[PDB]
């Protein structure tokens, strides 16, 4: 049952994408955002946003391309982090 | 600011968990986090990597783990 909930693209230009999700959790260390072209082992890029954040901008995209966007919620445990049930959506720019 | 952690995946066939862990962190923490996310104790599960059953004191460095390596978890006899 996928976390974070409510992952969506809220605004989009041909090269740019604004996504948001439900960041209700106070224990999330950070959200990890990865994105690549749908299917294709094109390099997935990733960045992270802190656990307090609920939006992020993905830029540098090429028009007419379908991307898969995945958001992992990571939690801390001693000196590691772990994540389960990431959410993903597809979006053709 | 390096970047001390690698990515590991732990899977049992249904439950899959993604970890960011230091080369020098003992796998105890990963095994404990995975078991306890199942509501189990570390010692009820076995963790397999490269034909080896991983022991709690071993690090990713001890096992020559690589970014994006996979650990198989299964019921019964750790640890």
């Amino acid at each position: 049952s996928s976390v974070p909930t409510k992952l969506e693209v809220v605004a989009a230009t041909p090269t740019s994408l604004l996504i948001s999700w439900d960041a209700s959790s106070s224990s999330v260390s950070y959200y990890r955002i990865t994105y690549g072209e749908t299917g294709g082992n094109s390099p997935v890029q990733e960045f992270t946003v802190p656990g307090s954040s609920s939006t992020a901008t993905i830029s540098g995209l090429s028009p007419g391309v379908d991307y898969t966007i995945t958001v992992y919620a990571y939690y801390s445990y001693y000196d590691l982090y772990y994540s389960y049930s990431p959410s993903s959506i597809n979006y053709r720019t | 600011k390096p970047e001390t952690h690698i990515n590991l995946k732990v899977s049992d066939g249904s439950s899959e968990i993604f970890f960011k862990i230091k080369k020098t962190t003992p796998l105890r923490r990963l095994m404990e986090a995975f078991a306890k996310r199942q509501g189990k104790e570390m010692d009820s599960l076995r963790f397999l990597y490269d034909g080896i059953r991983i022991q709690a004191d071993q690090t990713p460095e001890d096992l020559d783990m690589e970014d994006n390596d996979i650990i198989e978890a299964h019921r019964e006899q750790i640890g």
